[PDB]
């Protein structure tokens, strides 16, 4: 009963873009992996300081759900020790991460005759994000000597750039939901287990 | 053009001691260099001109020297009214004038350790519809210290604003307001807002946390 | 002994026009050259433009080149400082400053108290107070005056009784235009249900007053 | 005392199926999970799959992912390795090994003592042997096993009779998807006429034994 | 992914020596480091695990420490049952676990000099068709010797392979054979074979050469 | 009476190419600045050493008039510590010059229907020039090994190009007529004033 | 009568890629030189240390031959200290070479209407060859961190690549057929001589 | 191909000092290299060949060392008669020679002052349509001065010629000419011509300047 | 005792053809090789072809290869060099040089004193003289023998008399493809109106004979 709602996340109707990382928090419930095992329609599923098999035999303070939207050629991006777009400037994971990370094309759902451009990332920043760090401020970078007075132009971006998502983009260009759940275990109790 | 770097961006300093402040130009120019003195709130006042040449009715203990791209300003006795911020501005450029950052100066006494608390948004900011939750800093030394924003254990960044008061005039230590806002539709999204401090004076970092809805 | 009044600043919608005027005092207006500086809430100075003594030689700053005016009246002493076509970049304090003439370059000698100038498209707005309250060394309370334009607005506790640990924040200029400002003070945990807090807030462009309760949370 | 059986191993031509077994013994199968672990000729270990101690969870190696199947029976305390379309790339040797458990992180406890599996699209050929005489302070002798497949194939000298001095070099695939293996001995110079040496080879997949004698070249 | 890289290549220790391997990784892992040890022929034998844990059944003697990128293992005094390769793995990638190159370790005995001899072709391969050159090394330490072939005097690369036995159990020398191989039409095009030996032992490069159908 | 003639440089009816920056003396006459302050067409009128303003209450000892013709996009690159085509092959200022610059565009004059290519340029030259130095050496340039023996062809360059102006040029394409006006003032008598 | 056949080497009907440079080995014949001398047919033909003029008075112990085929341009490549596709990857000299190079088109002869693509040359190798190196080993080049298992593909190319040789190719582009005649002299008894 | 660099370029020594040359090759060459010497106009002539090997006739005083890329040729004691220039000509390059830049050996003598002067075009000239104006540098020691022409003070380059004089019999000082020159279209459109000296025996440079037209 | 004659030097316009000789002396002019090297005016030395000694084998510089002909007529001991289309960068001196055989690498033994070559496409121009008169420690004149093609020109002072200080300045050939050149001697200042100078100089192969006279300039 007291079941750990991770359908919602997966089977949610929309998501989100990355550098607007959505996150769920996920506590005081049983832990079900067996719908991960179940399903077989994961592009990519790869995990990371400890086995996925003897997860539901263990417990844990609290669980994190981050969920986004990338492109299949950033796909690669989403790990520790990773560069790219995706992985300074709207996504980022530490040194010592510790769960799992999946990925599967939603080309059928998040693309549009017209293009699927609701979903953006950031393609600029004057430093590298810190890990786990979510970034949304609309602030223009300044690319040239010449401040950017709140206008576009010339050394003046809009930090947000719109994918470009169709039936017809190739693999590496159509669209793929990214799921990342963390597994946090500290001197409290935990609340969720198997 | 003409840019001018003025170190160091801020310096603790007690009474008697000997300041030096150093101003550098991207290109070289003979004495074409000025200092001047602005206490807060109040307007500019001029120090030296030329960078060789005591302003009248300026104190002695000021002295200028340098020439071509750095420059110094140096105080020999440093007395509380001399506690100000100065500018550094160059003159070689005359119709395209530039001035420095900026050198504030602070009291150099101990450090002081930050009183850090929590304070989440009130029930009628929720009828409005946005959200705010203030973490504050008071009775801190000096003015350096990091704040961080915590949403669920999540470090943000960019979404609230920081505000730095004046250096006080009883104890001589700062107070710092950071404001973390969102709408209501991301308040609720999430249940842990937590403000982690790191200052100078913390052995260890310093984070104020709650959850949502529970007092 | 030298005496520099501006005056004329103010709050308009931006591409409108403001004219700033300087009075001279003590001192030759006439014989003097004069610059205008201007600078921006938390950042420092800038160069505008600048007047020759005699009004016939005249220069901006390219960033308002073609856009700003400079002229003098040194039968009346005057200084005009006219600034058509305003932006919001243009929200800073204007002082003015004597030439010296004492070199071939420029520096400045004297400079004036300066007066505000604000740019924005919105309207005076009733600001909207909220308390914040402490909870369970000792604890600390406040009020966020938020929402409220333009600049300025005046705060006491306990209708000014309550002086001591109070601080006021300095305000600023959010991204919607309008202002927000906190306002704090720190009491003995001892004191929190026995001595009534009030944060009392007068705000008078807008001619409005509030006095705000703050009382401990409460669950 | 941990007892493991790899068994299923082989050869075939590429594109077609296999399965291997690995037999439990002296411990628990069913409360353990299972890594495949597969060694290339000469080359280092290389992981492919695991399974769970209670079978449900399935993982495979991105280079075999899609293409292998990995299954245990803990009733009969037997693990079943599937490998369908196998490719060139699959010859090498297969291990079975525990899971461990005793921490988050997976390591390698026991392992067995491996099976061999062969890929490639060539039939079986007879060995060809030749011989590999010295010259005009000792000599040496060898022959060469060149052109047979597959492995392996049992070489000796004078039927077994000569054995100090004798190294039988390890046998390399070559382009052709046949072997070649080298067999050596060094003898006194002085009696090189006198004893007859004949490399005695057998090769049992093939049915073929040679004995082939090495004469001093003459000219 | 991940790549891990175990140094030396190939060692040689003798009995009683302190032998210590160093594994190195692409990025940090806490202690997710494994060392295995599998003989010449034999199955693969587990170690250490978690680079910090002795496994029972393990003699004293190995000995693991490191943690991040960098690891060792340690061998207080060898012993001749402990000469075989060994391997590091990591395991923080659980789903893409990958192994260590190997480090095969060896006797450390005197300095052997190679004994190298010339073999041609027999005309029963030159019925055949193809013809095919043995240049045979015995008896050399260290392995590492350079074996180049060369056709009237012309190096040639890639043509041939060569083949390395294990150390041996009586005197612990290796042995080469190289195979130089190429068609009818290819080996009577030329007139020389010859194979120059490099190895530590010599003092000079050694070449053992013939002229076709001379003997 | 005694006025200095800076109306035939300003208003010369035609100009040198940068290469050859045409070059005046002024001297012994009266120093009226006027002109500059009622002349409001100045496209860029930026000063250096001293300000303009107090000028005319002011001697030296000899005054010197560089005239010559740029793009607009070169326009910048008039300056002290600038650095470009026009900045290093074909006119320099020391690190210390005392004057002033003005620049005009003259698309209207130095412009034709079928291109204005009198003007020209150095588009190469071995070592940087020496300040306030003045080249005009029709030598081919060396650029490869081989050595260009008064011949044009590989590695051999012609040191001048000529400039592309027509009406329908950009504004950073469209000719403009630059001036430079420095005071020397040494231990001799001064012979202009105000 | 016991003269060197160098006939049948500078006129073989065929040739060889330069990756297979061929070689013939020269001994115990006359050494005749004047078929190069009456030859003017030599598009190049350069010596190193030893005059080409004084060597039919001269003894060696051997001689060798090597011929292959390049393109135009990288005649100048053939030569010691040079680099290049041909210097490094295909052919190469030591740093104390003793003899002679000569070189000519062989348009006429090495094109065809539809390209005469017989000869190859190799265009990738981890490292540079030795001195006197002939590598003709079909490996497939490793360019990536991804292992090349014996199959083309992404950072996976066949080392050989075809020349473009046809009758409109350019004189850079158009075959040229290449001779090194390297003289080694022992001490052995010499048994060619003039 | 192959260049040849000499060093240095030119040098100062007197009688009995040991002078030392050296020659630098793009590639290694083992001993094709030469030395000759050449007196001003006179025709060049032989030292040292194959860099090792004294040539007949000549004094013991050259000898000559160094193989690959660098070689030396050294003097151990100068002599008056020894005063040439010499080149260093690689042979490997049998069908494409190429030889040194040269390094003219001077007598190494106290320094001069240059006595500069100045001399305008003539009215004959001024008839023809041209200008030239002639700067003198005489008497001067070592030859390395920079002249620089200016025209109404601003620097000229490439359209005038300098020409040199050999080292002088008598006092061992050198002379140059720069000849300034253009039309008559050029000469009167400016008013003053100065030709600065910058020199080695000069404190100060030296600029000699006159006014057109006035004398 | 080695004796070289180059001859057959000359001027000529480009594109046309020379011929040069080197008569040999002292040696056997057959049994040795001979090469051609040239030098620039202040330049220094370029190979350019060379000839065996039984002149049948010719070889040539790349910047001349197919240009210039090596021929040798050892009855004569005479050395043929003939320049076809000769090109403006042909100007330089030639010299004739012994093989020597001593190495299979060649070196330069003997030389000749060469034969100078120049090429130009101007006809032969009367020099123009100027005077170089000083002004108000000695002082110093001088003239300049400008416009005159080709060399060489003759300079004298005082018809010879003058001698002491007197310096000679090489020759240059500007753009314009003529020479210029330029005498001076120091005179001391006290002599400088009474002592008349004339520079008297000779053209032979223009044939023409100038004497200027110099006197101070006068204002
Ligand atoms: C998510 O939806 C799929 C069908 O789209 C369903 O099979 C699956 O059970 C759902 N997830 C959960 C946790 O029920
Ligand atoms: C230059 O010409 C303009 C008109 O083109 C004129 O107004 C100006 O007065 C002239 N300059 C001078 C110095 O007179
Ligand atoms: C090679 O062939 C040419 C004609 O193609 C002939 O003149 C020459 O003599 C031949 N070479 C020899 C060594 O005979």
């Amino acid at each position: 009963t007291n079941l750990c709602p991770f359908g919602e996340v997966f089977n949610a109707t929309r998501f989100a873009s990355v550098y607007a990382w959505n996150r769920k928090r996920i506590s005081n419930c049983v832990a079900d992996y067996s719908v991960l095992y179940n399903s077989a329609s994961f592009s990519t599923f790869k995990c990371y300081g400890v086995s996925p098999t003897k997860l539901n035999d263990l417990c844990f303070t609290n669980v994190y759900a981050d969920s986004f939207v990338i492109r299949g050629d950033e796909v690669r991006q989403i790990a520790p020790g990773q560069t790219g777009k995706i992985a300074d400037y709207n996504y980022k994971l530490p040194d010592d991460f510790t769960g799992c990370v999946i990925a599967w094309n939603s080309n059928n759902l998040d693309s549009k005759v017209g293009g699927n451009y609701n979903y953006l990332y950031r393609l600029f920043r004057k430093s590298n994000l810190k890990p786990f760090e979510r970034d949304i401020s609309t602030e223009i970078y300044q690319a040239g000597s010449t401040p950017c007075n709140g206008v576009e132009g010339f050394n003046c971006y809009f930090p947000l750039q719109s994918y470009g998502f169709q039936p017809t983009n190739g693999v590496g260009y159509q669209p793929y939901r990214v799921v990342v759940l963390s597994f946090e275990l500290l001197h409290a109790p935990a609340t969720v287990c198997g | 053009d003409i840019q001018m770097t003025q170190s160091p961006s801020s310096l603790s300093a007690s009474v008697g001691d000997r300041v030096t402040i150093t101003c550098r130009a991207s290109q070289s120019i003979s004495s074409y260099l000025n200092w001047y003195q602005q206490k807060p709130g109040k307007a500019p006042k001029l120090l030296i001109y030329a960078a060789s040449s005591l302003q009248s009715g300026v104190p002695s203990r000021f002295s200028g020297s340098g020439s071509g791209t750095d420059f110094t300003l140096t105080i020999s006795s440093l007395q509380p009214e001399d506690f100000a911020t100065y500018y550094c501005q160059q003159s070689y450029s005359t119709l395209a004038l530039t001035f420095g950052g900026g050198t504030k100066v602070e009291i150099k006494r101990t450090v002081a350790a930050p009183s850090v608390f929590i304070f989440p948004p009130s029930d009628e900011q929720l009828k409005s519809g946005t959200a705010s939750v203030v973490c504050l800093l008071n009775n801190f030394y000096p003015r350096e210290a990091k704040v961080q924003w915590k949403v669920d254990n999540a470090l943000q960044s960019g979404n609230s604003q920081e505000s730095v008061t004046e250096q006080d005039s009883k104890d001589s230590t700062y107070s710092l307001s950071s404001t973390l806002t969102l709408s209501k539709a991301d308040y609720e999204k999430h249940k842990v807002y937590a403000c982690e401090v790191t200052h100078q004076g913390l052995s260890s970092p310093v984070t104020k946390s709650f959850n949502r809805g529970e007092c | 002994e030298v005496q520099l009044v501006e005056s004329g600043g103010g709050v308009v919608q931006p591409g409108r026009s403001l004219r700033l005027s300087c009075a001279a005092s003590a001192f030759t207006f006439s014989s003097y050259d004069m610059h205008w500086v201007r600078q921006a809430p938390g950042k420092g100075l800038e160069w505008v433009a600048v007047i020759s003594y005699d009004g016939s030689n005249k220069y901006y700053a390219d960033s308002v080149k073609g856009r700003f005016t400079i002229s003098r009246d040194n039968s009346k002493n005057t200084l005009y400082l006219q600034m058509n076509s305003l932006r919001a970049e243009d929200t800073a304090v204007y002082y003015c400053a004597k030439d010296g003439g004492k070199l071939w370059v420029y520096y400045f000698d004297y400079w004036g108290q300066g007066t505000l100038v604000t740019v924005s498209s919105a309207s005076t707005k009733g600001p909207s107070v909220f308390p914040l309250a402490p909870s369970s060394g000792t604890a600390a309370l406040g009020c966020l005056v938020k929402d409220y334009f333009p600049e300025p607005v005046t705060v006491s506790w306990n209708s000014g009784a309550l002086t001591s640990g109070v601080h006021t924040f300095p305000a600023v200029l959010q991204s919607s235009g309008l202002y927000s400002l906190s306002s704090v003070v720190t009491v003995p945990s001892s004191s929190l249900g026995t001595q009534t807090y009030i944060c009392n807030v007068n705000h008078k462009p807008s001619n409005t007053k509030v006095d705000k309760r703050v009382e401990p949370k409460s669950c």
